[PDB]
């Protein structure tokens, strides 16, 4: 009973921003999703496309495993078909969804006193984000006529911000750890089917 | 690519950013109030100086912009309040002398000192002057006391006043407006939709107007408290002559709060005080916080954050850490919300626990608005919402619903006055005195008043409006305005004048939609969903509608008025007549006392 380590992304140090998401690929394996289930530490679990008991009954060839660390307010925008700073700018997920999404709030780990400047995301660009897309190139935004050849300053902002995380924050703008998983079928014989 | 959509993304870089450092500033002021020590005082200076200066940069930079050019109304109105600057456009040598004069004036204020005649002491005015003025029942010692504060701050002010007044009329002609009383008034103009626009001209001829309606309702508590008077001083107040202005209970006047030991209606009849049974079933300070939550939850108003119950200053602190001590409700942004009060367990903390924490209320409906937008609907909104919270709570049917007195008290009209005229001490005093004193700062900005005609005009409004007057004679050298905290700095005393109208106005509607039929007295917004809701559309607003818009909400009318406050001393009014029918009901302004 071969089982792929799960508790690698859910047990993570070190998380990944939002700007520069980070993807994994499990195959052949056994998905034991009761661990999940158990786990005390979620408390957001919302699958699209697919029933949330009978899971592991109905198999697919390959699953996606994805993380990130958004604002509380901002988890809702993780949904299919939905807009917002994350959806249009950030990650977009297909209209068509197939997969779970799960979030549940670790303000004791990744928020610190005087400000944990280590998540960014970015503000400005010039064309949504087609679904499932990453973009890391950081180039200075235009927003006017004139070019500024490449120097900030007027009319010419920084493409990304940053995240500050204080252990005083509300409810809305504490760390929230978020992982999707995307199940997709293709022509293998099902690698991955479970217990 | 056009004006418009690139001032769009302006703002986004504006709000993003903004809420970081504000947060940076708010919490280092937080500690030193919560901590007093030299350390953190410096960290708010170089706080502070971090948010000074961001602003300075956006805001020049937002001048280049075209206003004309901006169509979406809620980026216009956001715009607009961050390209005002204010004082910035004078050159730096006006703005150094300006500024030199605003801190002097403080300083004379705060190092207040009055040389006693006895060599034992020099009676500063914090605290020993502001004692004499309240517990001393003695004529000649109210008079050099009264005295000695114009005696020592009024000639040493007068100087300097007249500088300031020029300076800040120059300031207010570069931008345009007539002068610096335009100015004050430049906070109630609402310009676009003609149906709920305002004019800051329109602000004069509406505050008289509101004051004619309340002067039947001052004129007969104006003789009403002279004949009590009489009892204690038989041979200083003429039958139908107006009282000395150092008798009104406290230096300025601006309440008649303390009046009531001497002018109480009935001696017998006891005042409601539930501090005695307080102490029964040992209340703590955290009860009064959590038993005032559910009269917000009752009203189906939100629930207290986690992060409110820990984390704030519920107490005085027991580890010896100096404080200030002064109640205030802090909103730290970013979600976090706070209460730094000085908890006791007597009957007016537990009143001000409703008070502060309408305040909190308040700013959790806006938090969705932009940073720009985060404030109430003009200076008048946010004190007058949580005061009608401290109304219900003084009732007889909440405390009854609570057990704190006896479930079957008998309620009795003496009693009632005996607590209405306390209340009318306080809300309809310093009516008259608000309005004189905005409206002779109005005029002194114009111009339309001479210089060498400040001080005999100040005490002719007195006599004619206020109904008092000076005990001893006073010439051009002094200078009586002054004295005042609010005036002594560039404040703006208005804003204590609408929002009493205001309070009675939320207070009036919000209990028709709680089904209360008869008194306005003890009209209970406790377990009545209907009328929180009501304001709930009105608070979440914030500044994103214009005040008349917000002030429609709640009311349905687009205007101010006075009758609401009129009803709510309607049964005072009856009573009080009947007693004043025997003395003349009035004031003589030719009768003066030093002659
Ligand atoms: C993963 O984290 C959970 C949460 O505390 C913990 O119970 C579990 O033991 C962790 N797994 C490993 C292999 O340490
Ligand atoms: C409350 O008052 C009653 C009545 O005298 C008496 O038991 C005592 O004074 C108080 N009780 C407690 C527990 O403090
Ligand atoms: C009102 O008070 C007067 C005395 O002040 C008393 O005679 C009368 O009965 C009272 N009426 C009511 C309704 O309380
Ligand atoms: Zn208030």
């Amino acid at each position: 009973t071969n089982l792929c380590p799960f508790g690698e992304v859910f047990n993570a140090t070190r998380f990944a921003s939002v700007y520069a998401w980070n993807r994994k690929r499990i195959s052949n394996c056994v998905a034991d999703y009761s661990v999940l289930y158990n786990s005390a530490s979620f408390s957001t679990f919302k699958c699209y496309g697919v029933s949330p008991t009978k899971l592991n009954d109905l198999c697919f060839t390959n699953v996606y495993a994805d993380s990130f660390v958004i604002r509380g307010d901002e988890v809702r925008q993780i949904a299919p078909g939905q807009t917002g700073k994350i959806a249009d700018y950030n990650y977009k997920l297909p209209d068509d969804f197939t997969g779970c999404v799960i979030a549940w709030n670790s303000n004791n780990l990744d928020s610190k006193v005087g400000g944990n400047y280590n998540y960014l995301y970015r503000l400005f660009r010039k064309s949504n984000l087609k679904p499932f897309e990453r973009d890391i190139s950081t180039e200075i935004y235009q927003a006017g006529s004139t070019p500024c050849n490449g120097v900030e300053g007027f009319n010419c902002y920084f493409p990304l911000q940053s995240y500050g995380f204080q252990p005083t924050n509300g409810v809305g703008y504490q760390p929230y750890r978020v992982v999707v998983l995307s199940f997709e079928l293709l022509h293998a014989p099902a690698t991955v089917c479970g217990p | 690519s056009t004006t418009e959509e690139q001032a769009k993304t302006f703002l986004e870089k504006f709000n993003h950013e903004a809420e970081d450092l504000s947060y940076q500033s708010s919490l280092a002021s937080w500690n030193y109030n919560t901590n007093i020590t030299d350390e953190n005082v410096q960290k708010m200076n170089e706080a502070r100086a971090k948010w000074s200066a961001f602003y300075e940069e956006q805001s020049r930079m937002a001048k280049t912009y075209s206003l004309e050019e901006i169509q979406n109304l809620t980026l216009k109105r956001q715009l607009k309040a961050l390209q005002q600057s204010g004082t910035s456009v004078l050159s730096a040598e006006k703005s150094k002398r300006l500024n030199t004069i605003l801190n002097t004036m403080s300083t004379i204020y705060s190092t207040g000192k009055v040389l006693d005649p006895n060599t034992q002491e020099c009676l500063a005015l914090e605290p020993g002057l502001d004692d004499i003025m309240e517990n001393s029942r003695d004529y000649n010692r109210r008079l050099w006391a009264w005295e000695g504060w114009r005696a020592e701050v009024g000639k040493q002010l007068r100087p300097l006043y007249e500088e300031y007044v020029v300076l800040e009329n120059e300031m207010a002609r570069a931008n345009n407006y007539e002068d610096y009383g335009d100015y004050w008034r430049g906070d109630y103009e609402v310009t676009e939709a003609g149906d709920y626009d305002y004019s800051r001209d329109q602000l004069m001829k509406d505050v008289e107007n509101t004051f004619a309606e309340i002067k039947p309702l001052y004129e007969q508590l104006h003789a009403y408290v002279r004949a009590k008077l009489m009892d204690t001083y038989p041979s200083y107040i003429s039958p139908t002559g107006c009282l000395p202005a150092h008798l009104l209970g406290d230096m300025w006047g601006r309440f008649w709060t303390n009046l009531y030991s001497l002018t109480v209606p009935f001696k017998h009849k006891p005042s409601i005080d539930v501090t005695e049974k307080m102490k029964n079933q040992s209340w703590d300070a955290e009860r009064i916080f959590k038993e005032a939550e559910k009269f917000f939850v009752s009203i189906s108003l939100p629930h207290m954050t986690q992060g409110f119950w820990d984390n704030s200053m519920l107490t005085e602190p027991g580890d010896g850490r100096k404080v200030v001590c002064h109640p205030t409700a802090w909103d730290l942004g970013k979600g976090d919300f706070r209460i730094k009060m000085c908890t006791k367990v007597t009957m007016d903390d537990f009143l001000t626990a409703h008070h502060e924490m309408g305040h909190i209320q308040y700013d959790m409906a806006y938090a969705a608005q932009p940073y720009l937008l985060r404030d109430g609907a003009n200076e008048g909104f946010h004190e007058a919402v949580g005061e009608i919270m401290s109304l219900s709570a003084a009732t007889p049917h909440y405390l009854k619903a609570l057990g704190l007195l006896e479930p079957d008290f008998y309620e009795d009209n003496e009693t009632e006055i005996n607590f209405l005229l306390k209340q009318a001490l306080t809300i309809v005093g310093t009516l008259p005195f608000t309005y004189m004193l905005e409206k002779w700062r109005w005029m002194v900005f114009k111009g339309e008043i001479p210089k060498e005609q400040w001080m005999e005009k100040w005490w002719e409004m007195k006599r004619e409006i206020v109904g008092v007057v000076e005990p001893l004679p006073h010439d051009e050298t002094y200078c009586d305005p002054a004295c005042l905290f609010h005036v002594a700095e560039d404040y703006s005393f208005i804003r204590y004048y609408t929002r009493t109208i205001y309070q009675f106005q939320f207070h009036e509607a919000l209990c028709k939609t709680a089904n209360h039929e008869g008194a306005l007295f003890k009209c209970d917004i406790s377990n009545s969903t209907e009328a929180g809701q009501r304001l709930l559309q009105m608070l979440s607003l914030g500044k994103s509608e214009p005040w008349t818009l917000a002030l429609e909400s709640i009311v349905g009318i687009k205007t101010m008025d006075v009758k609401p406050l009129l009803n709510y001393f309607e049964p005072l009014f009856t009573w009080l007549k009947e007693q004043n029918r025997n003395s003349f009901v009035g004031w003589s302004t030719e009768w003066t006392p030093y002659s």
